[PDB]
C-alpha cells in the first residue's frame, strides 16, 4: 500500500505505507477519519531527505551488519531540525 | 615536607610493619611513580643493614631493564621515603592467587618467559659480584604493554592477540656482596640448604635453586611447606606435584636446578644462552 | 536278610572354633556381626570374613579387631590373640 | 546485494528497492503497479541512456556500493501520450537557502 | 546505600577483546566498586585490543568527542563472563540508530559555538533541547530506573 | 508559509478548532481536508514568538468538555425509566469521540503536559475524568440500583437486554483505564459491595424454601442446578475478575448453612452403596472445608465392618484359601467403586487401607493372631506339588494377587519364620513343583521388604544350588582313588549352612553308624578336607532317607526306610535269633525313640510282636513276618516326623521372640550411637518409628530389653529424677 506526501513546492512523493507510519504525527494525521496527505509548509529539499531517512531507518534496524552514519549536509541542517520537531519522527 | 609539596597520592597499595607504599604523581612532569614510606631503622637492627645494603645495591647497579629503577630518596619528619618506578602489572603472589581462584593455570610459554627474564636479571646482578638472596614470588614484579590490531568488520573477521609482558626483579634489601658476605636469614620456604648451614662459598647457586621453586609455585603447586619432612623432601632434589602436565625437557631443567650439589646446578650464564627458551 | 542298596544323608557345615555363643561379639559365629549388619555396607552374602585364632578361639574379624584395639587381652582367656 | 533507487518524472518521485539480479522488466512491472500504464509505453533513462528489458540491473551499472539507502540513485522515466514519444523533462528541487551568518 | 550499578570484587580473571566498528572514536568507561565511572584510553576506529579485566565489572562505551551513547553488543551495558575452553569474550561496539532529531542535533552542535545558540533564527521553545549536552550521569540514572520498574512489574 | 514563529489571532483558529472538535465529538462526518488543516493550526498555536497559548487552549478544551458533560447529564436525567439505555448509547459514542479528539490532540499532550508533569493530565484522560466526575457519580445512586433488578429478574427466568447491561457494567472499568494504582477499585466499590450482599441474601432465602419444599435427594440436584445456572450467569453478566467471588457467596449460603442437615444424612447415604446421590454429595462437599472428614470416617467404619463380617463365618476346611479370596474380592470391589464414583481421592484410599489393616489383623481378646500362620499354610498349599496341581502362570498370578494381602501383615517375623520352616521341609523332601517358582516367590518378598528379609532364603536356595555341583565333583573324585570300592552305596549329601537353615536337633543323642556304610562317612570327610580348607561337617541322622532292602527274593518288597529303623532292621536280620534288649542297646542308644520306631514298624505290620500287648516292654520279643504281603512292590513308610506339633509352634514363637529381643537390642544400641542424649518419650517414639516397618514391638518388651542392656553396662543412668539415657562404649 502506497501513500503520497505533498510538498509546499508541489512535489509529490510516493512511498510505502509502513515506511510512512514511522513518524508519530503522520500516523496520527491518518488515525481518525482523515489515502493521501498534504503538507503545505515543508519544502522539497527537506522532504527528499526525510524519505531517505525513513528508508535508512527501516532497512538498518536490528541488523547484525555495521550501521553507517547518516550524512546530513550542513546547508540543510537547520531546516531539517524544525521538520524533525514538527513531524515527531 | 617535599613529599606533600611535590607528590600527589593516588592509591595505597601496600601495608605492613615495614611501612607503606603509595602511587604518586609529581607536578614537574606528571609521570606515575611509587613511593615507599617507612620509619627510621634502629641502630644495630636488621632493618638498618637491610636499608643500607639496598641503597648500595641501587647505587652500584645504576639503571637496567630487568631491575626496578631507583630515582631519589630522602628522610624527613621522622619518616624515610624512597622513590622507584611504577610497575603496574603487580607481583606474582597476587597473579597466582587470582589465577588459582578460578582453578586456572599458567601457560608453558609463559613459564619459559618467566625463566627468560629471571635468568637474565640474575645474570646481570651477579655480573657485579652480587647475590639477591631475597628471591620469592612476592619480589618479582610485572609491567604491561599494549599493541593494537586491526580486523575487518565486514565479510571475514578474524582477530589475533599480540601483547608483550615485561618482568622485573626488585626489593634489593637482602643483596650482599660475594666477596663480603652479609647474609640475612631468608624465608624458610625458599631457603637453600647451603644457606641453612651458613656455607658462604656457593651463594650464587642458592638463588638459582630458589628460582626453580618460584617457577614451580607459579605453575600451580600447593603452598610450599615452611618446615619439616616436606621441607627436607623438597630440599632433597624432589619436586612437588603439579596440577598440569609439562614437557619432560623443562622438567629435567627444573630437576637440575633443584639438584643437591650447588656446582652441578647450572649457572645463570648457561641458562640464558639456552635454546630451550 | 537285610542289605544296603542306596543311602542318603543330610549334613551341615561349621568351623573349628570352640565358642558357646560369642557373647563378646553378641552374634553367631557363622552369622553376620553387629557392625556388618548395622553399617549395611558391601560384604559377602554368606561368609563376610572369618579369621581363625591361634589360641583355638576366633570371633568375627571386625569385632575381634575392635576388642583387640580397645584391650590387648583375649576376652575368653585373658591372653594374646592372633 | 541490492539497490535502493528512485524514479523521477517532472513533479513525481517514487522510492523503491530492487535486486541487481533482476532485469529492467521487473522494475517496469513495479512502476506500472502504481502508474497503471502498459510496460511498452514506459521508457527508462539513466542520465541520457536508453534501457532495454533484456539487460539486467547488474549490467546497467547500479551496484550495492553505488546506491545506498541514504544516497539513492536517480532514474528518469518517460511516457508516450500519443503515437510519438515525449522527451525527458525533470526539474530539480528547490535551491537550498544560503548558509546563515553565525553558522560559518 | 551502595548503588545498584555497583560492581562486585571477585579477583576473577577474564580476557575480553574490545573491537571498534563505529566510525566515531570510542572511549570505554568502567564503573568502580563505589558507583562512579573511570575512563580509559580511546580506541581508534577499526582497531581491536585484547585486555585483562575481572569478572562482574560493569563496562560502558561513550564517544570521545561528543559523548553520545554507543551500543555494545546491542546493549547499553556490558558485563564479562568467565572464559570457557580458552576463548576470549567478544564485546563489539556498534553505532545506534538515532532518531531524526538527535542526529540533526549533533550537526548543529558541531557547527555552532555554544555561546551563539540564542542567535540562530529558530523556534524559541526548542533551544532548551539543544542546550543540554549528553553526560554519563543522566544515562546512569535512567538505566537505574528500569531496575525498580522491573521489580515493580514482577509483583 | 514558514515553520518559523509568527503572529496569529486566537479567535478565528479557536472557533474553527472548536467547530472541528464538536463535529468529531458528535461522531459526525468531517472532511479529510479540515482534518489535515487542523494539525497545522495546532502546531501554530503551540509554539510562538510572543507567548505560547497552550494554557488558554487547555482551559477552553476543559470548559467545552465540561459543558458537553453537563448537557449530556441533563439530557439523560430528563428521561426517566430509560436511563440505562440512554447512558449506554451516550457512552458508546462519547468514548469514540474522546479517542478521536485525543488522537487529534497529540502535539499538546506529547510536548506540553509531559514536560510540565494544579495537576496537568492528558486530554484523553481529562475527558474520562470529567465523564466520571459529572456524568457517572451524580447518577450513581440510580444507575446501580435499577441495574441490579435487571439481574434479579434473570433469577426469575426472564433475561433482559444483555448488551446494555454489559456495556453499563464495563463502563465503570473502562473509566479507570488510565489509573494505575487501583484500576478496578472504583468499579469494585460501585458494583461488587452491594450486589454480593444482595445475591447472598437472596440465595439464603431461596435455599431455605427449596430445602423446606423438597427432600434431601432432590435438594442436592436442585442445588447443583442452581450452582450451574449461576456459573453461566456470572459469565454472561459479571466481570471476568469476579466469576469466582459470587460463586463463593452462593456456596457459603446454600450448602454451608445446612451442613449439619447434610451430615445427619451422610450415614444413610453411604451404608446402602448408593451410586447416584453419593457422587453429587462428595462433589458438593469438596467445596465445603470440613465436610470431608465425616465422609472419610464413616466410609472407613463401613469398610471395617464389611471386612470384619466377610471373614466371620467362613468354613474351617480350606481355611487360608477362603480367607485370602474374601479379602482380595472385598479390596477389589471397594477400590473399583471408590475409583469410579469418588474420582480416586487419595484420602479415601488411605481410609480403605487403614480399615483393611485392622480387618486383616483382627485378633480375639484372649487368642493369638492367626493371620501369618494361615497365609503360610496358603503358600504351602499353593506351592506344594500334588496330583491336582495347576499351571505355573496361574500360580504366579495368584502369588501376585496374594502379595497385596501379604503387605497388610502387621508383624512379618512370625510369617518369615513359618515360611522358612515350611520351605525347608518342602525342599528337603523335594516337594517343590517348580524350581523357578521358588525364586519367583522369593523375589516378591525381596521387593516387598528388602534384602535383609530374604537373604536367609537366598543362601537357603544357594546351598542346594551348589550341592548338586558338589555331588558331581565327589562322583568325579571317586574315580581318582587307585583302590577304593563303594560297593552299593551311592548317596548325595546336601551341604547346608547351620545358622541360616532353621532345622536343628534339639535332643543331642549320639548314634552308632552301621558298619555296612561306615566308609561312606570317612571318604566324605576326607574328600571335604581335600576340597575345602577347614570346614567342619556334622551329620544329621534325623532326616536320612536312604532306601535299603533285599531285592532278590521269591517275594520281593522294597520300602523307604530311615537310618534309625535301618540300624535296628540290620541288627535283627544279621542275627538268626531274635533278641529283645541286649541287641537294641548294643547296637543303638536313645532307647525311647528306638522303641517308638519299633512300635511304628509294628503298626506297618512288618514284624509280629510276641508280647501280646499294645505297649512295648523291655522283655517283649519279636518275629520277622514270613508271610508279609504288600499291594505295591516299592512303597514308602509314612513316618510320624512329617506331621508337626503345636509344641514345635510354641518353640517357634519363642525363637521369634528371642530374635525380636536381639533386633530390638541392636536397634537400641544404634540409637544411643546416633545421639548421646535421649529423652524418655522421644526415645520411645524414635524406637517405635524405627522398628515399625518390620513389625510392631510393645513398650514393655522394649523396656525389658533396655534393662537387659543396662545389665550389660553399655548404658549408664545417673538419677531417676530427670529422664536421661547416657551411652557407654
Amino acid at each position: 500500500m502506497y501513500v503520497k506526501l505533498i510538498s509546499s513546492d508541489g512535489h509529490e512523493f510516493i512511498v510505502k505505507r509502513e515506511h510512512a507510519l514511522t513518524s508519530g504525527t503522520i500516523k496520527a494525521m491518518l488515525s481518525g477519519p482523515g489515502n493521501e496527505v498534504n503538507f503545505r509548509e515543508i519544502p522539497s529539499h527537506v522532504l527528499s531527505k526525510v524519505c531517505m531517512y525513513f528508508t535508512y531507518k527501516v532497512r538498518y534496524t536490528n541488523s547484525s551488519t555495521e550501521i553507517p552514519e547518516f550524512p546530513i549536509a550542513p546547508e540543510i541542517a537547520l531546516e531539517l531540525l524544525m521538520a524533525a520537531n514538527f513531524l515527531d519522527c | 615536607s617535599r613529599y606533600t609539596t611535590e607528590f600527589h597520592e593516588l592509591e595505597k597499595i601496600g601495608s605492613g610493619e615495614f611501612g607503606s607504599v603509595f602511587k604518586c604523581v609529581k607536578r614537574l612532569d606528571g609521570c606515575i611513580y611509587a613511593i615507599k614510606r617507612s620509619k627510621k631503622p634502629l641502630a644495630g637492627s636488621v632493618d638498618e643493614q637491610n636499608a643500607l645494603r639496598e641503597v648500595y645495591a641501587h647505587a652500584v647497579l645504576g639503571q637496567h631493564s630487568h631491575v626496578v629503577r631507583y630515582f631519589s630518596a630522602w628522610a624527613e619528619d621522622d619518616h624515610m621515603l624512597i622513590q622507584n618506578e611504577y610497575c603496574n602489572g603487580g607481583s606474582l603472589a597476587d597473579a597466582i592467587s587470582e589465577n588459582y581462584r578460578i582453578m586456572s593455570y599458567f601457560k608453558e610459554a609463559e613459564l619459559k618467559d618467566l625463566l627468560l627474564q629471571v635468568g637474565r636479571g640474575l645474570r646481570y646482578i651477579h655480573s657485579m659480584s652480587l647475590v639477591h638472596m631475597d628471591i620469592k614470588p612476592s619480589n618479582i614484579f610485572i609491567s604491561r604493554t599494549s599493541i593494537p590490531n586491526a580486523a575487518s568488520e565486514e565479510g571475514d573477521e578474524d582477530d589475533w592477540a599480540s601483547n608483550k609482558v615485561m618482568f622485573k626483579i626488585g626489593d634489593l634489601g637482602h643483596v650482599t656482596r660475594i666477596s663480603s658476605p652479609q647474609v640475612e636469614e631468608g624465608d624458610s620456604r625458599f631457603l637453600a640448604n647451603e644457606v641453612l648451614q651458613e656455607n658462604y662459598t656457593h651463594l650464587p647457586k642458592a638463588d638459582i635453586f630458589a628460582l626453580a621453586l618460584t617457577v614451580v609455585c607459579a605453575a600451580g603447586a600447593e603452598p610450599l611447606p615452611r618446615n619439616g619432612d616436606q621441607w627436607h623432601e623438597i630440599r632433597q632434589g624432589r619436586l612437588p606435584r603439579i596440577p598440569q602436565v609439562l614437557s619432560q625437557e623443562f622438567t629435567e631443567l627444573l630437576k637440575v636446578m633443584i639438584h643437591p650439589d650447588p656446582e652441578r646446578r647450572p649457572s645463570a650464564m648457561a641458562l640464558v644462552k639456552h635454546s630451550v627458551l | 536278610r537285610f542289605e544296603v542298596k542306596k543311602w542318603n544323608a543330610v549334613a551341615l557345615w561349621a568351623w573349628d572354633i570352640v565358642v558357646d555363643n560369642c557373647a563378646i561379639c553378641r552374634n553367631h559365629i557363622m552369622d553376620l556381626c553387629i557392625e556388618c549388619q548395622a553399617n549395611q555396607a558391601s560384604a559377602t552374602s554368606e561368609e563376610c570374613t572369618v579369621a581363625w585364632g591361634v589360641c583355638n578361639h576366633a570371633f568375627h574379624f571386625h569385632c575381634i579387631s575392635r576388642w583387640l584395639k580397645t584391650r590387648q587381652v583375649c576376652p575368653l582367656d585373658n591372653r594374646e590373640w592372633e | 546485494m541490492d539497490v535502493f533507487l528512485m524514479i523521477r518524472r517532472h513533479k513525481t518521485t517514487i522510492f523503491t528497492d530492487a535486486k541487481e539480479s533482476s532485469t529492467v522488466f521487473e522494475l517496469k512491472r513495479i512502476v506500472e503497479g502504481i502508474l497503471k500504464r502498459p510496460p511498452d509505453e514506459q521508457r527508462l533513462y539513466k542520465d541520457d541512456q536508453l534501457l532495454d528489458d533484456g539487460k539486467t540491473l547488474g549490467e546497467c551499472g547500479f551496484t550495492s556500493q553505488t546506491a545506498r539507502p541514504q544516497a539513492p540513485a536517480t532514474v528518469g522515466l518517460a511516457f508516450r501520450a500519443d503515437d510519438t514519444f515525449e522527451a525527458l523533462c525533470i526539474e530539480p528541487f528547490s535551491s537550498p537557502p544560503e548558509l546563515p551568518d553565525v553558522m560559518k | 546505600p551502595r548503588p545498584v550499578l555497583r560492581s562486585v570484587n571477585s579477583r576473577e580473571p577474564s580476557q575480553v577483546i574490545f573491537c571498534n566498528r563505529s566510525p566515531r572514536v570510542v572511549l570505554p568507561v568502567w564503573l568502580n566498586f563505589d558507583g562512579e565511572p573511570q575512563p580509559y584510553p580511546t580506541l581508534p576506529p577499526g582497531t581491536g585490543r585484547r585486555i585483562h579485566s575481572y569478572r562482574g565489572h560493569l563496562w560502558l562505551f561513550r564517544d570521545a568527542g561528543t559523548h553520545d551513547g554507543l551500543l555494545v553488543n546491542q546493549t547499553e551495558l556490558f558485563v564479562p563472563s568467565l572464559n570457557v575452553d580458552g576463548q576470549p569474550i567478544f564485546a563489539n561496539i556498534t553505532l545506534p540508530v538515532y532518531t531524526l532529531k538527535e542526529r540533526c542535533l549533533q550537526v548543529v552542535r558541531s557547527l555552532v559555538k555554544p555561546e551563539n545558540y540564542r542567535r540562530l533564527d529558530i523556534v524559541r521553545s526548542l533551544y532548551e533541547d539543544l542546550e543540554d549536552h549528553p553526560n554519563v550521569q543522566k544515562d546512569l540514572e535512567r538505566l537505574t530506573q528500569e531496575r525498580i520498574a522491573h521489580q515493580r512489574m514482577g509483583d | 508559509m514558514s515553520l518559523k514563529p509568527r503572529v496569529v489571532d486566537f479567535d478565528e483558529t479557536w472557533n474553527k478548532l472548536l467547530t472541528t472538535i464538536k463535529a468529531v465529538v458528535m461522531l459526525e462526518y468531517v472532511e479529510r481536508a479540515t482534518w489535515n488543516d487542523r494539525f497545522s493550526d495546532i502546531y501554530a498555536l503551540c509554539v510562538a514568538y510572543p507567548e505560547p497559548l497552550g494554557e488558554r487552549l487547555y482551559t477552553e478544551t476543559k470548559i467545552f468538555l465540561e459543558n458537553h458533560v453537563r448537557h449530556l447529564h441533563k439530557r439523560v436525567l430528563e428521561s426517566e425509566e430509560q436511563v440505562l439505555v440512554m447512558y449506554h448509547r451516550y457512552w458508546e459514542e462519547y468514548s469514540k469521540g474522546a479517542d478521536y479528539m485525543d488522537c487529534l490532540y497529540r502535539y499538546l499532550n506529547t510536548q506540553f503536559i509531559k514536560k510540565n508533569k494544579e495537576p496537568l493530565m492528558e486530554i484523553g484522560e481529562l475527558a474520562l475524568d470529567m465523564w466520571r466526575k459529572l456524568m457517572v457519580e451524580p447518577l450513581q445512586a440510580i444507575l446501580i440500583r435499577m441495574l441490579l433488578r435487571e439481574i434479579k429478574n434473570d433469577r426469575g427466568g426472564e433475561d433482559p437486554n444483555q448488551k446494555v447491561i454489559h456495556g453499563v457494567i464495563n463502563s465503570f472499568v473502562h473509566v479507570e483505564q488510565y489509573k494505575k494504582k487501583f484500576p478496578l477499585k472504583f468499579y469494585q466499590e460501585i458494583f461488587e459491595s452491594p450486589f454480593l450482599t444482595e445475591t447472598g441474601e437472596y440465595y439464603k432465602q431461596e435455599a431455605s424454601n427449596l430445602l423446606q419444599e423438597s427432600n434431601c435427594s432432590q435438594y442436592m440436584e436442585k442445588v447443583l442446578g442452581r450452582l450451574k445456572d449461576e456459573e453461566i450467569r456470572c459469565r454472561k453478566y459479571l466481570h471476568p475478575s469476579s466469576y469466582t467471588k459470587v460463586i463463593h457467596e452462593c456456596q457459603q449460603r446454600m450448602v454451608a448453612d445446612h451442613l449439619q442437615f447434610l451430615h445427619a444424612e451422610c450415614h444413610n447415604i453411604i451404608r446402602q452403596e448408593k451410586k447416584n446421590d453419593m457422587a453429587n454429595m462428595y462433589v458438593l462437599l469438596r467445596a465445603v472445608s470440613t465436610g470431608l472428614p465425616h465422609m472419610i470416617q464413616e466410609l472407613q467404619n463401613h469398610i471395617h465392618d464389611e471386612g470384619l463380617r466377610a471373614t466371620s463365618n467362613l468354613t474351617q476346611e480350606n481355611m487360608p484359601t477362603l480367607f485370602v479370596e474374601s479379602v482380595l474380592e472385598v479390596h477389589g470391589k471397594f477400590v473399583q467403586l471408590i475409583n469410579t464414583v469418588l474420582n480416586g481421592d487419595q484420602h479415601f484410599m488411605s481410609a480403605l487401607d487403614k480399615a483393611l489393616t485392622s480387618v486383616v489383623n483382627y485378633r480375639e481378646p484372649k487368642s493369638v493372631c492367626k493371620a501369618p500362620e494361615l497365609l503360610a499354610k496358603y503358600c504351602d498349599n499353593l506351592l506344594k506339588k500334588s496330583a491336582k496341581g495347576m499351571t505355573e502362570n496361574e500360580v504366579e498370578d495368584r502369588l501376585t494377587s496374594f502379595i497385596t494381602v501379604f503387605k497388610y501383615i502387621d508383624d512379618k517375623d512370625v510369617f518369615q519364620k513359618f515360611y522358612a520352616r515350611m520351605l525347608a521341609k518342602r525342599l528337603i523332601h523335594g516337594l517343590s513343583m517348580s524350581m523357578d517358582s521358588e525364586e519367583a516367590m522369593i523375589n516378591k518378598l525381596k521387593q516387598a521388604c528388602g534384602y535383609e528379609f530374604t537373604s536367609k532364603l537366598h543362601r537357603m536356595y544357594t546351598d542346594m544350588s551348589v550341592s548338586a555341583d558338589l555331588n558331581n565333583k565327589f562322583n568325579n573324585f571317586i574315580k581318582n582313588q587307585d583302590t577304593v570300592i563303594d560297593l552299593g552305596i551311592s548317596f548325595q549329601i546336601y551341604v547346608l549352612q547351620a545358622g541360616a537353615w532353621p532345622l536343628t536337633q534339639a535332643p543331642s543323642s549320639t548314634f552308632a553308624i552301621p558298619q555296612e556304610l561306615e566308609k561312606s562317612v570317612q571318604m566324605f570327610e576326607l574328600f571335604y578336607s581335600q576340597h575345602f580348607s577347614g570346614r567342619k561337617l556334622t551329620w544329621l541322622h534325623y532326616l536320612c532317607t536312604g532306601e535299603v532292602k533285599m531285592n532278590y527274593l521269591g517275594k520281593p518288597y522294597v520300602a523307604m526306610v530311615t537310618t534309625y529303623q535301618m540300624a535296628v532292621l540290620l541288627a535283627f536280620n544279621n542275627s538268626e535269633t531274635v533278641s529283645y534288649k541286649e541287641l537294641q542297646d548294643s547296637t543303638q542308644m536313645n532307647e525311647k525313640e528306638l522303641t517308638k520306631t519299633i512300635k511304628s514298624l509294628l503298626d506297618v505290620k512288618m514284624i509280629n510282636h510276641d508280647s501280646e500287648k499294645e505297649d512295648i516292654d523291655a522283655e517283649s520279643s519279636f518275629s520277622l513276618n514270613m508271610n508279609f504281603s504288600s499291594k505295591r512292590t516299592k512303597f514308602k513308610i509314612t513316618t510320624s516326623m512329617q506331621k508337626d506339633t503345636p509344641q514345635e509352634m510354641e518353640q517357634t514363637r519363642s525363637a521369634v521372640d528371642e530374635d525380636r529381643k536381639m533386633y530390638l537390642q541392636a536397634a537400641i544400641v544404634r540409637i544411643m550411637k546416633a545421639r548421646k542424649v535421649l529423652r524418655h518419650n522421644a526415645l520411645i517414639q524414635e524406637v517405635i518409628s524405627q522398628s515399625r516397618a518390620r513389625f510392631n514391638p510393645s513398650i514393655s518388651m522394649i523396656k525389658k530389653c533396655i534393662e537387659v542392656l543396662i545389665d550389660k553396662q553399655y548404658i549408664e543412668r545417673s538419677q531417676a529424677s530427670a529422664d536421661e539415657y547416657s551411652y557407654v562404649a
